[PDB]
Formats: structure tokens, C-alpha cells, sequence
């Protein structure tokens, strides 16, 4: 897994950190900090949160995250 | 009989006495450290830093006024250096009415001019330099989405979802604006769209951390300044009055003399209506005189600290406690204040200070190495004084709920001391 | 005329007196220690471990109780945490009347696994789970003498020589069996032989060494618990009551608050049989309101030690000295008890706090670091906790026989103390 995650790499994430509407900042901060930035919001997209919106919250719930004004790209977008 | 007198008085200090709890009805929280020196001269806390050239300049009284206590600008420069001091901490809190802005006719350098000139993040952009009419607004987190370029900031700056506020909406609604919005300006605009000031994250960020700032009643910050007797010191309150210092305070090693009575007043028959703390005095017939010479607050302070170079030089001094209460009791009796300067070098000592007498304490050497503290040179960093002054608020504040004290007043009047022996230490 | 007064007071501390010798007729061996908190809690010694989250869980409760002393359960968890706690000491000394027993169908490793689970040495071998009928016994010094083997233990067990004792037999009698027979396992049967318990050479040890131990009319271990003034203090106090804890300590910082006086009233109207301990308090008047609320017991102790936090952060505290003579003065005109609670350093310090007046000392720091202290987290290891304890009623016997206080009463109400100056130290 380890030489897989290196060959893998510098391809520009099919597997990211994800979180629900049920879950509270406070898990969103702690897996941050164990260094990644954002955390799109179960099993069958809602939101997203970031560590700028972590500034005006108080740990309180996720759900009011950035849930209206969503961009999102198909997948085969370029880096272009 | 002064020959058999000679040796009839006994002294307290800090470390002879503590103070004896009683049935409390009130929280250190709930306390309330407000104190009215004299009718027009009030603080928040009861904390006065030391017009001291290593103490006090505008960064120190700015800090300490927005805490709710006062800043003695010290003496120690020229009368024109000092009514700057005084003017710059009466300016300080303008409330921006005139707010930097600029036009899309302008390249981007233009904008990071600006940020980087005043440690400003945000930049409102109208329409023009007349019809001051909001379009848009840049920012840095707006420059890090540009590779260096001077294109037009209009089509680089933030123009479809921009979000103001009207002249006169308060701070919170300020707060909750940026809070839902996600962002860290709020520029204020009137009927017709005008740019007319601007509200930012840090402007309410400060109002949350300083709510009981000490002002005058036009809103500006209070400020004070220190006056020796010396041959130019009429010019020089002349001119702190010219900055609108709020009290004058006329500083001297040894108060109990002529030379200042005269000095209190000869100001006191210029200012009638201005506030005059003179000091340093440890007695209740000097107290006495300088109240009959004209000075609304008694300073007191003659050797204070075990071994203070007063002591140690001269032989002089007076145990704090004891001045302090002596001082009090006279002044009292005139319906005037103490402050009580000297060796407080804990936040005990503050509660002591206080409870015997004292309406506020002057502190020096607590806040000498502190940030706002003036210069970068021999003292240990301490940090910012909101650090210290936080603690010894603390203490005071958890002295008195011991004592039952709900403000300063039951404090003085009310709260007993026990006398120790100091054996165990 | 409270401005006169508030220097007329005097305190003394442990290091201001000394304990007279009188004429004495009792060795420190022979000096009764017991003291009588209220009619359903008395200790044996007069020492009591802190509700502080570094010194007193079930473990040291378990060992302040086993002493004749008394352990207050801390108040820094949850409810249900702090019920079983109490529970858990209220549980310790069963008596084991269950007895962990096999048959000689089952191997060898069966014992072993006993034996290395529960840290027991022997399991006695009954007949059939039903009729339990003791047939042989195996232990470790058994398991040596095999190579690692699962033959039955039937062939591997002591049987021939094996050595009971029937139900009911003293500790004593159980002594000098396993002292002539060479073992260390006395399994207890009933007139059938069946297996009903077991007494080994450690249970009879413990009882040695703990002789004094403080228990509730019913055997059990005696335990108490903290309490605060919050919301949930009443469903915390309900909680205790359901696991028999012995006494609730309502403990506060400042205990001469109304909020305080009304959480003491309120406890006493709802469990009227109930042992409440109050502080802390250091003064007589103080000591009366927590009385007249319905406090059977009150602590005393605000600001003792010479540099302590209360002292150097708020200015406030009472010499303890002073502090518990003041406070045992108006508690005795209602016929209840003091707990002195502070800097007691030496075990001098005890002799003089319970002369003055105090029934039991509170001790927290002296036993903080020790082995039945909570946490192996920065406190230095101190030992096991009878080590601290033994060596402070040591002190304690031979001041009272200096004092020739034959029990803790003489002590209190006629030991003199002489006055001293601190000057060779
Ligand atoms: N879930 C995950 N799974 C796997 N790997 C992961 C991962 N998340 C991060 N990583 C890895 O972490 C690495 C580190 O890069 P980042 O963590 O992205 O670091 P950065 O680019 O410097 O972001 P910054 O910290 O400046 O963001 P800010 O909140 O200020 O600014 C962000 C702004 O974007 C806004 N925003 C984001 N999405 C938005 C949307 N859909 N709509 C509106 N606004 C949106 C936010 O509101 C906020 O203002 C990445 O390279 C990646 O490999
Ligand atoms: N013209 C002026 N005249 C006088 N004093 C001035 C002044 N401008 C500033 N000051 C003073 O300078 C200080 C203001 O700066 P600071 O308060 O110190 O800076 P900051 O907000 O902490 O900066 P940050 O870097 O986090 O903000 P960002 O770029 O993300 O920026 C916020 C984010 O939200 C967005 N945003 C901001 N306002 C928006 C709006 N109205 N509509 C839409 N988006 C907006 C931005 O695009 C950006 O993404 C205060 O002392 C203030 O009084
Ligand atoms: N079933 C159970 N249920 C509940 N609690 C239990 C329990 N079993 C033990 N406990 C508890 O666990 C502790 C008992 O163990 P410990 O008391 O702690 O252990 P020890 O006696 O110090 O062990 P040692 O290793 O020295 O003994 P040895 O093997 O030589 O053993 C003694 C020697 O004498 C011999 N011997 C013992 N009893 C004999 C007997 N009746 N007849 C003949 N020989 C006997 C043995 O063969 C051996 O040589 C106590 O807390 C006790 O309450
Ligand atoms: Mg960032
Ligand atoms: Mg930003
Ligand atoms: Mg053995």
C-alpha cells in the first residue's frame, strides 16, 4: 500500500476525507489537523467545509457549512 | 515632646496583613472594579500605569485606558513630545469615517500599494472620486487568486455578490453580517449607495475584547500626563490641556513640600475645572495640604517595597498599608481619593491596596517590560500588558468575593484585615 | 466603626506556637487516638485524605479507612463514576465467602489460569459443582514440582495430609493452623464437609497490620464524597446516598455563601439522617451559619500556609491557627466538630491543630504523591500511604504524651501552647 501510494501520486483524489450533515465541526477540525484543508460533506454531495469557514464558528454542528453555493466539475475535468 | 515621640508610631506593609473573608453575595465575575477618582475622572479598573519613562507613553495609556484604567504619559521629554502623546491616545478611537478607497480605472499594484503601506487587508472600490459610488472590493485573499498583474482591478475585484451595510447599524449586526456572509469587510454605505466608512472583522473583534474601555464623555479615550515643579511646567500643562489631557498629575518625590503646594495651586486658580492628582505623599497632614493647595486626588507612596532605594539611601519611608490607611482616612474626611502607588508585587496586593483605603493603585514596574511598554531595549519581556492586567484583575476580583464585596466601595469601607506575624515565611 | 477595626485582628500560624509539656501518665502507645465526628461517623485516627482529584479515589479511601482514618471521594467526575467509587469502598472487605473452587476432572492449566488471573495462590478441589464437598487443594508451590503437564489434577493435588477448618473459627485459631501446619491455605467447611470458604495466611496478615480499621456498624468500610453548589449537586448527593456513602462534604472555596448555606439547608431537610461535612470556612461567624444551616460537621480553612495561592492571588486567608481555635470556639456552643483542613507540613502541625480545637485533621498534598494516590502521572513518589500516615500519628502520640493527653479530648480542651518570636528561624 505505501509503494501504491507513491506510484499513485502527482496524478492531480479519487478517494477523499468525507463527512455527513450529522456530524459537528469538531470532527471536521480533528481530521484537518491530522493537514488537508477542505472536507467535502453517506454511502450512496451536500457541502463543503474548509478551514476559512472553521474562522466565523464553537464547534456546533457541520450542517451549516457551504451548502448553497456548491461549484463542482465532472469527473474527466482537466487540470486546465 | 518630639523627643518621646520619636518612636511611638508602628508601620503595616502588604506582608503584615491579609484580608478576612465574610458572607458573599456576588461572584468575582459580577463585581463591579469601577471607581470615580473625582466627578469627571472615572475608570472601569481601578489600574493606573506610572507616568514612568519606561512605563507609560500613547501605546501604554491607549492599552491601559482600553482595559478601563489610565495612562500617565511621563514627563521625562519636551512639552511639545508630550502634548503629542497626550492628542495621539485622545485620537485613537476615531470610531472609518474617511475610508482609503480607489477606482477600477487603477491597476492592481495600486491596491497592494495600499495594503501593504497600512497593514490594511481591504480596499473599496467606487465608481468615482466624486459621486463616491461602491462598485466593488479587493482584498489579498483576491490578489493570491492573481499571478503578479496589473490588469484593471473591475475585473478583478469582488462585484456580483457584494454585501454592505447602512450608516448606523450596530456592531452585532456588523458581526452576524460577516458571520453569514463568510467574510471579513463591511463597507457602510448611506441612501444612495455613497461610500461613507467601512466596518471590518477586527474593528469588532476589538470591541468584543475592550467593552470596558474608560472614556471621556465625547468618547475618546482618557488620558493623563505628569507635571514636575520646575520653571516651564505652566507652559507645559498649558499645552496638555491645548491636547485635552483628562488629568494632570503633579509628580514629585517628596509632595509634602511648599514649592508643590504652591505648584497645586497656582494650576488650580489658572484651571479651575481642571483634575490634578499630586503626589508623593505618606502622611495624612501632607494628604491634608495638598488638598487644601487645590488637588482633587492624593497620591501615595514614600519608600514603599522592603528595600526600595528611598529606604536604602535616605532612610525614609512609610509602610504601604499604613500610608495608604492614613492618607485615606484624611482624605476622606475632604471627599477626595487615594491612589496608591507603589510596592504591589502581586494581585493580593492589589485587593490589599485598595481595602485600607486606596480608590485605584499605580502600577510601574509590573508593566515596565511589556509589550506596549515604551522601547525595545534592561528589562525581561512580560508580554502584552493585557496579559498582567488580566491577572491582577483576577486576583482582585476573587479578593473581594472572598470579602463579600460587590464594588470597591464595600471594599474599602467594610472589609477587615487580620494582622500575621510572618513566621512561616 | 468598621474603619477602626479593620487592623485590630491577630492570627496565629502553626510556626507562631509551641505545645507545653504537663505532667503526664500515659505512653504515646496508649494514647487514644478515636475521635467522634457525630454519633454515626468516628474515625480511629483523626486524619482525613482531600476530595482532590491527586489524592483520594477508591484507593486511598480503602487505605485512609483501613487506618481508622477516613477518605473523601473527589468531586472531579461524573455522578455515576463517583457512585461506584464510593460503592467500590463501601465493598472492599467482604469478609471470601464465594470461593473460587474446581474439580479434579479439569488439567492442571485450568489452575494456572486461576491462579495467574486474580493473583491467587490456591484453588481448593471440591467433588461435583453440586455437592461441594472439598477434596484436595492446589497451589502454586504445587505447580514447581510439575514439568508443564495436563494431567488431572486429581493425581497432582494434596490430599492426604489436607488441613480445614470449620465456619466460624477465629482469625486467630486460623493463624495458628496454618503457623503449625507449615501452609499458607485454611479452606473453611461446614459439618458435611462441604466447601463454604477459605481463609489464607495474607487475609490474616492484613488483619495484623489494619486492626484499627473504621467501619459502619454493618463492617463496611466508612467512605465520603465531594460536593459541590451546582445544578446537578442534588442528584449527585442522591446517587451517593443509594451506594451508603457515610458522609457528603460539601466543598467549596468560600463555604460562607448564601448559595452554599441554602445547598447545606436543602440536603439536611431532604436527607435528615445524613452526615454533611461544610467548608470551608475561617471564622466564628462563618462556622455558625454552616451550623445553623445543618451542618454537622464544618472544615476550616481559607488562605492557610504562608506563600499558598489564596494568599498571593487574593489577598485573603486566616493564620490556621488562629483559624481553627475561632472556629472550634463557636462550634462547641452548638456541640458539633471541626475538620481542619490546610498546611499542615510536619507531623507537629497535627498535635497543634488538634489542640486549638480541631476533632481531624484533612490531609491532601502529604499523601498526594503517594502508592493509593490516584494516576502514576508531577508529583514525587512518596511511598506507600501507611508509610505517610504511620509516621504523622507517631508524631502526633508522642506530642499528646508530652502534653500528657491520655485521648484527643484532653488535647483539645487542655493543652497550652507558649508564644513564640520565629528569631532562630
Ligand atoms: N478531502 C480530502 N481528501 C484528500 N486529500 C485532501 C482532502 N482535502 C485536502 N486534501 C489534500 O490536502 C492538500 C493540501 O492542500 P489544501 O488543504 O487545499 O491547502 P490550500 O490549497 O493552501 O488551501 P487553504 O488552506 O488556503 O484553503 P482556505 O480554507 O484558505 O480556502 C478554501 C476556500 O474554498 C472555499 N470553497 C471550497 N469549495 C467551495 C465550493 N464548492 N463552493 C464555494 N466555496 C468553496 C471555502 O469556502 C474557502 O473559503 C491538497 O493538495 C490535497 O491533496
Ligand atoms: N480602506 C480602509 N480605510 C481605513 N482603514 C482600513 C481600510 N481597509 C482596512 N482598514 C483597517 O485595516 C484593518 C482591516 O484588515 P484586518 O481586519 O486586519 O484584516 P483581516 O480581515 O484579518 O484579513 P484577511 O486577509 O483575513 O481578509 P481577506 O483578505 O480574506 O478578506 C475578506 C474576504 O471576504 C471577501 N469580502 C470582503 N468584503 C466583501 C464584500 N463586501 N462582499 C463580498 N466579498 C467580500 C474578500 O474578497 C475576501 O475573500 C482594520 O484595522 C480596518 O479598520
Ligand atoms: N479460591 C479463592 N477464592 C477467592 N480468593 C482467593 C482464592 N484463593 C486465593 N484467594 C485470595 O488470594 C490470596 C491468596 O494468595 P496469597 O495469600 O496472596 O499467596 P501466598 O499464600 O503468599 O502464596 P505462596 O505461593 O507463598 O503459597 P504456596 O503456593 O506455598 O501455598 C501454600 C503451601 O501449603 C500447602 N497447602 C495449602 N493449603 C493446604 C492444605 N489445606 N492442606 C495441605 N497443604 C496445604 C500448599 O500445597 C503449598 O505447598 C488472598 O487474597 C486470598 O483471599
Ligand atoms: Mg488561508
Ligand atoms: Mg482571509
Ligand atoms: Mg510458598
Amino acid at each position: 500500500e505505501q509503494v501504491d501510494k507513491v506510484k499513485r501520486s502527482e496524478r492531480g483524489i479519487t478517494n477523499p476525507f468525507f463527512l455527513t450533515p450529522d456530524h459537528q465541526v469538531f470532527d471536521a477540525e480533528h481530521l484537518m489537523g491530522k493537514r488537508i484543508s477542505g472536507v467535502p460533506i453517506e454511502e450512496d454531495l451536500v457541502g463543503i467545509i474548509t478551514n476559512r469557514d472553521l474562522r466565523f464558528i464553537s464547534m456546533k454542528i457541520s450542517d451549516v457549512m457551504t451548502k448553497e453555493e456548491l461549484v463542482t466539475a465532472s469527473v474527466g475535468t482537466t487540470l486546465d | 515632646h518630639h523627643w518621646e515621640s520619636k518612636f511611638s508610631k508602628e508601620g503595616l506593609t502588604f506582608d503584615d496583613v491579609l484580608l478576612v473573608p465574610a458572607k458573599s453575595e456576588v461572584l468575582p465575575r459580577d463585581v463591579d472594579l469601577s471607581v470615580e477618582l473625582t466627578k469627571t475622572l472615572k475608570l472601569n479598573i481601578p489600574v493606573i500605569s506610572a507616568g514612568m519613562d519606561t512605563v507609560t507613553e500613547s501605546a501604554m495609556a491607549i492599552a491601559m485606558a482600553r482595559q478601563g484604567g489610565l495612562g500617565i504619559i511621563h514627563k521625562n521629554m519636551s512639552i511639545e513630545q508630550q502634548a503629542e502623546q497626550v492628542d495621539k491616545v485622545k485620537r485613537s478611537e476615531r470610531g472609518i469615517t474617511n475610508p482609503f478607497f480607489l477606482t477600477p480605472d487603477h491597476q492592481v499594484f495600486d491596491a497592494e500599494h495600499l495594503m501593504g503601506k497600512y497593514r490594511i487587508s481591504g480596499v473599496p472600490i467606487v465608481n468615482n472620486e466624486e459621486d463616491q459610488k461602491l462598485v466593488g472590493i479587493i482584498t489579498n485573499r483576491d490578489l493570491r487568486f492573481i499571478a503578479d498583474y496589473s490588469m484593471k482591478i473591475s475585473d478583478v475585484m469582488t462585484k456580483e455578490e457584494l454585501v454592505t451595510a447602512s450608516v448606523g447599524t450596530t456592531l452585532d449586526e456588523a458581526e452576524k453580517i460577516l458571520q453569514k456572509h463568510k467574510i471579513e469587510k463591511l463597507p457602510l454605505v448611506d441612501d444612495q449607495n455613497k461610500l461613507k466608512g467601512l466596518i471590518t472583522i477586527k474593528d469588532i473583534e476589538k470591541v468584543i475584547e475592550f467593552p470596558n474601555s474608560s472614556k471621556d464623555i465625547h468618547g475618546r479615550l482618557i488620558v493623563g500626563a505628569a507635571v514636575g515643579v520646575t520653571g516651564d511646567t505652566m507652559t507645559r500643562v498649558k499645552k496638555l490641556v491645548e491636547a485635552n489631557v483628562d488629568v494632570i498629575v503633579i509628580d514629585t518625590a517628596h509632595g509634602h513640600s511648599q514649592g508643590v503646594l504652591n505648584t497645586v495651586t497656582k494650576i488650580r486658580e489658572t484651571y479651575p475645572e481642571l483634575n490634578i492628582i499630586a503626589g508623593n505623599v505618606a502622611t495624612a497632614e501632607a494628604t491634608r495640604a495638598l488638598i487644601e493647595a487645590g488637588a482633587d486626588v492624593v497620591k501615595v507612596g514614600i519608600g514603599p517595597g522592603s528595600i526600595c532605594t528611598t529606604r536604602v539611601v535616605a532612610g525614609v519611608g512609610v509602610p504601604q498599608i499604613t500610608a495608604i490607611y492614613d492618607c485615606a482616612t484624611e482624605a476622606r474626611k475632604h471627599g477626595k481619593t487615594i491612589i496608591a502607588d507603589g510596592g504591589i508585587k502581586f494581585s493580593g496586593d492589589i485587593t490589599k491596596a485598595l481595602a485600607a483605603g486606596g480608590h485605584a493603585v499605580m502600577l510601574g514596574s509590573l508593566l515596565a517590560g511589556t509589550s506596549e511598554s515604551p522601547g525595545a531595549a534592561a528589562a525581561p519581556y512580560k508580554g502584552p500588558v493585557e496579559e498582567t492586567v488580566y491577572q491582577l484583575v483576577g486576583g482582585l476580583r476573587s479578593g473581594m468575593g472572598y470579602c463579600g464585596s460587590k464594588d470597591l466601595r464595600a471594599l474599602r469601607e467594610e472589609a477587615q484585615f487580620i494582622r500575621m506575624t510572618g513566621a512561616a515565611a
